[PDB]
């Protein structure tokens, strides 16, 4: 390290994956009841 | 029926959890390391660091279609369409369409009473793309929404059901991946959909398990490309004994 | 007039020896 | 030999010698010019 | 574009998080920054500041008081 | 366009499918065959005869 570390602390590790959706294409949406309250 | 409230009861502490630790990940015990974060890679900086977008494509980006340039394009169709007066059907005419295959399904509902309407595409929307659209959480909605559920969007005069993918709205080349719709910031929406032109309105809705449709995020279409890119952190733990 | 095509159409040790005198 | 277990068999030409010299503790060890264009 | 005379001006937003409430071809009310022609003290080349955007204003839409119609 | 009358013409009853004629007032731009046409709830589809 540059300099020194107390005892307490806790080093972290910094990892990066790119990343994609899914193809979860659906053109149907079925009809709805009519809104109300919950 | 307790399946999926345990489901949902997992999804909100899976909140608590991924709000304090951001995006901390505990080492696996029993694999190796070298498999399980085999295709990944650390950087240096968050901001500048480069990044290929061309690297490690799979096979669902073969079945889509790419701009060489989407600024260009939009404004070479929009162009067209206000000066040359293409020989059709003008407006105000009382016309009758003849269109080729479609279900009966379809005279059913307009015999029910449901408004039937029909607009006809520009060029190149009917292709498949990535969709980029930016979302705003309804403040009279509470119940969270996890990263990759399915939900039914409403982008510009087309309705269809799809799992989004949220990141973070930032000026910088890459953006950081958002777990749940924080209620309170703009996030991104990736969705592999059909191309449409900007600017249209978005709206998201949450299938109830009743039937009912509640509404949960506001916004419009961003940008049509797939070169957006998400990048999702992963911090380990070490203790310097 | 434009198709309905949202998809491409295009498709020498011995027996007791260990690891580490090998 | 501080590592793992070394299965020696003991012929009767080893009479004279210790058994620790048959699980040897250490590996052998095992070990471009710039020109300039301008 | 300003509508009664057909110029062009740059307007400033008051963050990058009000941009979200700015679509292209939006009516949007402008005013003038602070001093009377003269540019900011911090960035150049900008004079005039938005106040309303589709008939409702920033400070109501970025506080939550109001939503716009677009 | 919004629909005003529509009737049907099956091709085929048991295929369930054929062709819609739908007859209501062009709106927006000048309408034509050349480019696709999307009902909101059933997708696109191609238009053959105005």
């Amino acid at each position: 390290f540059d300099g020194k570390l107390k005892s307490q602390d806790t080093v972290l590790m910094n990892l990066y994956k790119r990343v994609f959706p899914k193809w979860t294409y659906d053109p149907y949406v079925p009809e709805p009841v009519p809104w109300l309250k919950s | 029926d307790e399946e999926a409230e345990a489901k949902m009861l997992e999804k909100y502490k899976q909140e608590r959890l991924e709000e304090m630790f951001p995006d901390e990940v505990d080492t696996p015990r029993d694999v190796a390391a070298r498999i399980r974060f085999q295709k990944y890679r650390g950087l240096k900086s968050f901001r500048t660091s480069p990044w290929d977008p061309k690297e490690n494509l799979p096979q669902d980006y073969a079945r889509i279609f790419q701009f060489q340039n989407f600024t260009n394009t939009r404004k070479s169709i929009f162009k067209e369409v206000e000066e040359k007066e293409v020989e059709g059907a003008e407006v105000g005419w009382y016309v009758t369409l003849h269109v080729s295959e479609v279900p009966v399904s379809v005279v059913e509902c307009f015999r029910q009473g449901t408004p039937l309407i029909a607009f006809s595409l520009l060029p190149h929307e009917q292709k498949m793309s990535v969709l980029n659209m930016v979302v705003r959480r309804d403040p009279g909605n509470t119940e969270p929404v996890k990263a990759k559920e399915e939900l039914i969007f409403h982008c510009g005069f087309r309705r269809f059901r799809a799992s989004p993918l949220f990141s973070q709205h930032t000026a910088a080349d890459k953006h950081k991946l958002q777990r749940f719709l924080t209620a309170d910031m703009a996030l991104v929406a990736t969705v592999y959909a059909p191309i449409t032109f900007p600017p249209a309105s978005v709206l998201l809705f949450k299938q109830k398990s009743n039937g009912m449709h509640s509404l949960i995020a506001t916004g419009h279409l961003m940008s049509v490309d797939p070169d957006r890119m998400v990048i999702k952190r992963v911090v380990l733990s070490g203790h310097p004994f | 007039e434009s198709l309905q095509a949202e998809v491409i159409p295009d498709p020498k040790v011995p027996k007791g020896t260990s690891s580490y005198q090998a | 030999n501080g590592k793992t277990f070394n299965q020696v068999e003991i012929k009767p030409e080893m009479i004279g010698h210790y058994l620790g010299e048959f699980s040897i503790t250490y590996k052998p060890v095992k070990h471009s010019r710039f020109i300039p264009l301008k | 574009q300003l509508i009664k005379n057909g110029k062009k001006i740059t307007a400033f937003v008051p963050n990058d998080g009000c941009l979200n409430f700015i679509e292209e071809n939006d009516e949007v009310l402008v005013a003038g920054f602070g001093r009377k022609g003269h540019a900011v003290g911090d960035i150049p080349g900008v004079r005039f500041k938005v106040v309303k955007v589709a008939n409702v204003s920033l400070l109501a839409l970025y506080k939550g008081k109001k939503e716009r119609p677009r | 366009l919004f629909a005003h009358a529509v009737d049907f013409v099956p091709s085929e009853e048991n295929n369930l499918v054929g062709t819609l004629k739908i007859s209501g007032y062009v709106r927006g731009q000048t309408l034509n065959v050349n480019r696709l046409l999307h009902i909101v709830g059933y997708g696109d589809f191609q238009m053959k005869q105005i």
